[PDB]
């Protein structure tokens, strides 16, 4: 109407780096975990050495 | 690479996102949000006095470790089959603990000249308090690093010269003018610290 | 008046005078543990004679109990950031100086048992080279002495 | 809901606000329904000038007698940034033959821009418009507070300036702190993470 | 009159000294397990010779748990910002001592289950390390309750 | 009254909680799985008891689940942030500690599994073992249990 | 009243729920695969009764499938944020739990596929761990059911 | 009415529609080749055996094309912001989906070409584990077609 | 009316394509390069035969040149944000396919260079994967073309 | 109306394209340099053919240096943004191009000539591709050349 | 009418006109010792005709050295944005040209003064390399020239 | 007046000065006391005729300490931004310098002790190489003392 502003509320920094760092947090949890668990060893010792 | 990928990754991913962030800003016509002086005024100086002076003695302590065991650990390998040189070789370890001892004066020297205030707005901190509080954290930055650089170094030399020693020992003599060249940087930087904060007026 | 952030900081220090300056030890004991182990075996007379490098990785970590008792006390609700940025500067020194001691205690309680497996002469100069790891834990804790202070 | 606008030929100040209430012996009433609107304000005393702008309110006969409210607002040049910098520094209210007064804290931005705030009183749970003690018995608060005064070009809002920041300077001090201890912890994180042992005993 | 996130630091050290605490756990009966699978060949008959890592690991768990529990049920709704902070940085203290001791004794469990199979009298010598590595477990409890009440 | 952004606490716990478990169950499955299937190479008389270790691991995978039920069934629309985030503290726990309990349980079986194809005696300690692993992740339970209720 | 872009928690929230049950599947087919073929190098007449492992696989994606269908079915355009929270949350749970099964599953069938290839008697048990495996899934889908109505 | 910048968002689903799935069939033939390579030598009388895997890759092409040609057609300076959101999520769901088909079908047609040089009766079983590699993929598509129209 | 920064976006569009299609180009050119070195050591008569690779990886360079023209053209000074979204879009989307299928053209280019130097009989083959490989990078540009003119 | 900072991204493609150009002339001498330094041991008298690749590289650089002089006959105190911008886009893309060229050369030359080494048919072919690579940094210049004028 | 801080951008061009300028010259002196000590144990007579390279490092050092001096020269509290962002330009070209052209030097150096202890006739051949390599940093110079002066 | 935040980009500049040319006498004194005792026990009458590149390697921390005096003295509570500004130019260019010169140093008089040891002759050889990087480093001095007398 008069170009009013958005009416962003205060506090509003803290409620931000919250959700930045808990989120942060997770998705460097889950991706170091998970690269973990996808370099595992089986074993290339008998089941997997033998061949013919 | 084992795991230093990670550190790699949160290096450039943070850099990328610096540039993406600057360009953005600038391009926008937002530039008065990124105000430098805000973010340096309204910090308190003992933030930063209190991280110069922790400083000064974590970087010099982390380099005087580093220095005993490299050394020690090639001393000890070599006396297993020549006993006649474990003691000879104990100045390597003295000059690696002259850097802690260099920093914990520095400390010392540093720690003085911490009067609180009451001041609230930067315009009643003052000029002289915030260049007292940058001044002396700029010193203890300094020091520290001097004196971890010149604890890596003489710990390097004196490995080098305690696994020559046991071989032909005639040669201790003429390998300790490294040593001390090394420990002239270690020096340096506590006189360049102290000509830094000469002129420390907090009040 | 003093802002309501204030209380963190100083509350922070006391949790590095009981984390860095453990893992300190920590990392000791577990390599001279390896050590005794590859010195159990063909000199097996000298077990209890090998105590000594373990206990010199636990003092780093009585010396972090100490400082942390200290903060415990000084801490009141009503802290101004002067006396907050003191306290976590003296957390932080003590903390690293207790790490710092506690990576040169192993590695070189290491190198001192497997001399020692093989050379008897070799004893004391390995005890020798320990006391200077462990006094550098003390030169952390002495600043945090003079933080209670000024 | 209309905004209050000075009228010096074309429009020069213009103020308005989503909520508004004072009260004197903790006595709330709602006062944006007295204004905003009712063009029988006794907008008087007001006075624009180049660079000064001060903004009066006098009320009608109301809890107790006719009252009067009093904004101050200026701009200055900055050396610093080649720019015009603008603030609202003082509120007056004028009573019985008695006056009080209100420093503002932060309130500011560029002239070219009008400036926003979501709560702007002297009570606490929302923080701002404190002077030094002296109590006194008067509660004033403006919730969607919005204003402009020195550059606009007609009947309207240019962009808004908002108080909140992406950083205040305790999250800043926090979080440089939490990044030293972090950087070291995972320094030892690493060292201790080597660490591997034996294959084979001896004999 | 206090901010409603003054919650968080509480709340996230009654996370944080459990969560750390139980990794450590999974490093003291994983490792040691995995050294008793050597010892069990040459000697079967050493297994009550060798359960002490485990019983360590048990151990420093229900440290983790006794403080995770006691800092719980301080929780209220009206929680000052100075008892949050205390909370979390108390928290944060005994997970990551915890954390430090469970990989010490892990590391000295493995050692020591085979030093002692090739070498009987290695056992007893071999407890004693792992009471100094449980030490430091004592320690970060006692900030704990040092920082539960002052 | 609440604020607009309540419930993301919430959902993020019991989101990290389940997640958490999952991969953990996953580890200790897979692990089992790979010194089943080495053993199993030379004697089948004993795959049939030999199951026991991933069974456990299952049962950490279970305790995640129903902690989760608990964080889904206390929301509402208008949840205060107190009580959202009780809820956050809890998942995170109950998650990462079974995430380390199922790591440990899974190795163990692992490296049991590899021992007992030559030593059949070994199999009742290695039983006893897993338990003490099993507990750990059952403490995490006990946690939630707490931040569920206050 | 409503922001109007809150739909974007729930846009990712679905895309999340299959696009992580998907690279689970992908995982956990080649593992498979890679398996097979030298399992089906030399033995050539079980090619057919190996192929449970792939489609159990394939559960995984059916489950982050269905869970797409619903969480988009009662997608609507003004979402308030709680029914937008609770879908990302249940997303993200549902695809990270099938992202765990899809690495279990990978590799478990592997290393049995491999083994099973000289000793038929372990097929029969091979399945039974990969029942688990699928069971795990199950609880990655179940929680995020409840969080697609509460 | 709405902002401009919401169309942003639409046209970065566009450009995802395309160049995620690109990758994926291209990773298909990076692998292809080399097997095809290694495998005539040996035995060139099944050359024109080893396609599959190609055109099985390169179906993903004709699928980024297809969900490309949509979501650029429906783009529009009057677009409302939920459906710019919506359209960026199919777009990357799509688009990482086909990635992971992508991924599995490289390494599956690389197995199944390196196997079939030493045994026929293996051809038939990859190409029924091959249909699934391609399923997975087909079925974020399916999603695509939901998340778009609705 | 309109921003100042609008031509930014398309700007770097500009450049986009017509470094990402070329870089892939010159990769290509690269392998293929090293490809013929050992392939003309032992047999030279396949030396102008083997040329086909590297017109093939130039190809996606000629592409990158045309759309670079296109969107140089297609920039004035009244332009809005809706259209120079469009061409950063077809920029990036050009330059990324052609990155693909330059990687793709010259992995298969060196293997079956390689193997058409051993074997004469794979040579046809070769060039059919090839296509296909080239292809992909002609769909990406036809993407580019809508979003130029929409 | 002019802004203030508009000759800033002028400046920096303007210094952008030399550096990349330089970058990719550097390397693509550097490998041809050390190719024919091995190579030159056997075969002296084919010296003064095998300058010609490092000839070659020599040629990009003179490329860039005629766009960044073209730069500098339009920077002047009020340019829009349009300018600035066009001349950001054609430095960057032309020095990408260039470092793009430099890479391609510089590995067709290390292998071309110990290709032509062993065998001198091989030399006339080898320039045949580098002239490709060639052309490739010439495209670059052509797209420069109407931003940069425009 | 002009802010001060505009100084800060050219300053900085004067750190980087001798600063990365500076590190390519020492790398190349390294790279050049490692061959020359390297050649002179069997053919000490070549020394002092393999000084080459090092001379043409210092020439590369010399051009960051005048540009400096010059831009040093140029600098005054009272500048515009323009000269400012001007020096910045020339500094950074200058300096990484001179950091591209001393990296080629120094592996085209070492290779070629190994290379020539076998064969002399190299020598003349050499040289031309070098030439090739000089004119590099030589370019920079002239572009910075024409910001100097503009 | 000058704002308030004047003597930070002053102080910060010193500190890098010395740090960083510190830096560089360290790794240069480092690595030339590693070749010296290296090549004591073969040759230990030549040792006093071989310690040149560290007395050379001792100028670094010269210059460094020079600019350090010369800009601390010049420091004052209330210079101007532009002064603060040479400040911090003067010390990066003399840091950045220093540092280059001592990784030249340290890498030649590594490879120059060895190669005298091969051989006598080489040694007036190696003193020119030596020449050549400190000159380098002296040529930064300069242009820093411009700057800071500016
Ligand atoms: C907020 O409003 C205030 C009242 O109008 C402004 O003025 C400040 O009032 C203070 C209280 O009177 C003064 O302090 C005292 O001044 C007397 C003068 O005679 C001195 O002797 C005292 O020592 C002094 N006490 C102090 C500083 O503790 C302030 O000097 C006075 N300030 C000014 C500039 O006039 C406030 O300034 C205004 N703003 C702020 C930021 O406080
Ligand atoms: C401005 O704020 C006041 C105070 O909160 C609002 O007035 C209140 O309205 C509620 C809802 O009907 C009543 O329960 C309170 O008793 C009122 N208080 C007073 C002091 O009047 C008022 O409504 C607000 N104005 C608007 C337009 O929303
Ligand atoms: C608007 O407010 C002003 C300021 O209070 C009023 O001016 C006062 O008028 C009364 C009545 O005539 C005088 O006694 C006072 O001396 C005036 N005060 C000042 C400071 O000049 C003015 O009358 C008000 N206007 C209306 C219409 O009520
Ligand atoms: C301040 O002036 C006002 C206006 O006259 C007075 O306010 C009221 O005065 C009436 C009549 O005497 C009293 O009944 C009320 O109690 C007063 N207060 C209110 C809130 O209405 C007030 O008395 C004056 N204050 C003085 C002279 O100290
Ligand atoms: C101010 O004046 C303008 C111009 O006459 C008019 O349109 C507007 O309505 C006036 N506003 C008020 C609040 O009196
Ligand atoms: C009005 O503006 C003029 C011009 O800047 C200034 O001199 C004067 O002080 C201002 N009026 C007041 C009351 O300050
Ligand atoms: C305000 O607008 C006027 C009219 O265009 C102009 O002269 C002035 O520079 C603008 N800015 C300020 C800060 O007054």
């Amino acid at each position: 109407p008069y170009n009013l502003a958005y009416k962003y509320n205060l506090e509003y920094s803290v409620v931000f780096n919250l959700v930045l760092w808990i989120m942060i947090g997770l998705a460097l949890a889950v991706i170091i975990t998970s690269y973990n668990i996808w370099n595992m060893d089986p074993g290339y010792d008998s089941i997997i050495y033998r061949m013919t | 690479t084992g795991l230093e990928l990670l550190y790699l990754g949160i290096f450039v991913a943070f850099w990328a996102c610096m540039v993406v962030v600057g360009i953005c800003y600038t391009i926008f016509d937002l530039g008065f949000r990124f105000d430098v002086a805000w973010f340096l005024t309204e910090t308190s100086p003992f933030m930063w006095s209190n991280l110069g002076i922790g400083l000064a003695i974590s970087l010099s302590v982390v380099g005087a470790a580093w220095g005993i065991y490299i050394t020690g650990s090639s001393i000890i390998g070599g006396g297993v089959k020549a006993p006649r040189i474990k003691t000879k070789n104990l100045v390597s370890i003295i000059f690696c603990e002259a850097v802690a001892i260099y920093g914990i004066i520095m400390a010392i020297v540093i720690s003085n000249m911490a009067e609180p205030f009451s001041a609230t707005e930067p315009k009643a901190i003052g000029h002289r308090n915030y260049h007292a509080g940058y001044s002396m954290f700029g010193a203890g930055l300094t020091v520290g690093l001097s004196n971890l650089f010149c604890g890596v170094c003489v710990g390097i030399v004196g490995s080098g010269a305690a696994l020559a020693d046991a071989q032909n020992p005639s040669l201790f003599v003429k390998i300790l003018i490294v040593e001390i060249f090394g420990s002239a940087i270690g020096l340096f930087g506590v006189i360049v610290a102290i000509l830094q904060t000469s002129r420390v007026k907090m009040g | 008046n003093n802002p309501e952030y204030s209380s963190f900081f100083g509350v922070m220090g006391a949790s590095s005078a009981m984390v860095f300056s453990a893992m300190g030890a920590a990392y000791g004991t577990a390599k001279s543990g390896t050590g005794i182990a590859a010195m159990s075996v063909m000199r097996p007379e000298l077990i209890m004679k090998s105590i000594i490098p373990v206990v010199m990785a636990g003092i780093i970590a009585i010396y972090g109990l100490v400082v942390a008792v200290l903060i415990a006390n000084s801490l009141t609700d009503g802290i101004t950031l002067y006396r907050s940025f003191l306290q976590l500067g003296a957390g932080l020194s003590v903390g690293l100086s207790g790490l710092a001691a506690g990576f040169a205690i192993g590695i070189v309680g290491d190198a001192g048992v497997r001399g020692t497996a093989q050379q008897p002469r070799l004893f004391v100069g390995m005890i020798l080279i320990l006391i200077f790891a462990e006094v550098l834990g003390l030169y952390g804790l002495i600043v945090a002495l003079i933080l209670s202070t000024k | 809901h209309p905004p209050v606008s000075y009228n010096d030929t074309a429009p020069r100040i213009l103020f308005w606000a989503q909520n508004f209430s004072v009260a004197y012996k903790d006595e709330w009433k709602d006062l944006t329904s007295l204004t905003f609107g009712v063009e029988n304000l006794n907008l008087t005393g007001s006075f624009w000038n180049d660079s000064f702008a001060m903004l009066s309110l006098t009320y009608e006969p109301l809890f107790g007698a006719t009252v009067t409210f009093k904004f101050i607002l200026a701009s200055r040049f900055y050396p610093v940034s080649a720019r015009y910098w603008f603030a609202m520094e003082r509120l007056e209210i004028h009573s019985n033959g008695s006056v009080a007064h209100f420093n503002v804290s932060q309130v500011t931005g560029p002239s070219i821009y009008s400036f926003h705030c979501e709560y702007v009183s002297s009570v606490s749970k929302k923080g701002n418009l404190l002077v030094t003690n002296v109590p006194s018995v008067w509660q004033m608060t403006l919730h969607n507070f919005q204003i402009q005064a020195f550059n606009v070009t007609g009947e309207q809002f240019s962009y808004a300036s908002d108080c909140a920041g992406f950083f205040s300077p305790g999250i800043w001090m926090g979080l440089l702190t939490t990044l030293f201890m972090l950087f070291i912890f995972t320094y030892g994180l690493h060292m201790i993470l080597s660490l591997k042992t034996m294959d084979r005993f001896d004999d």
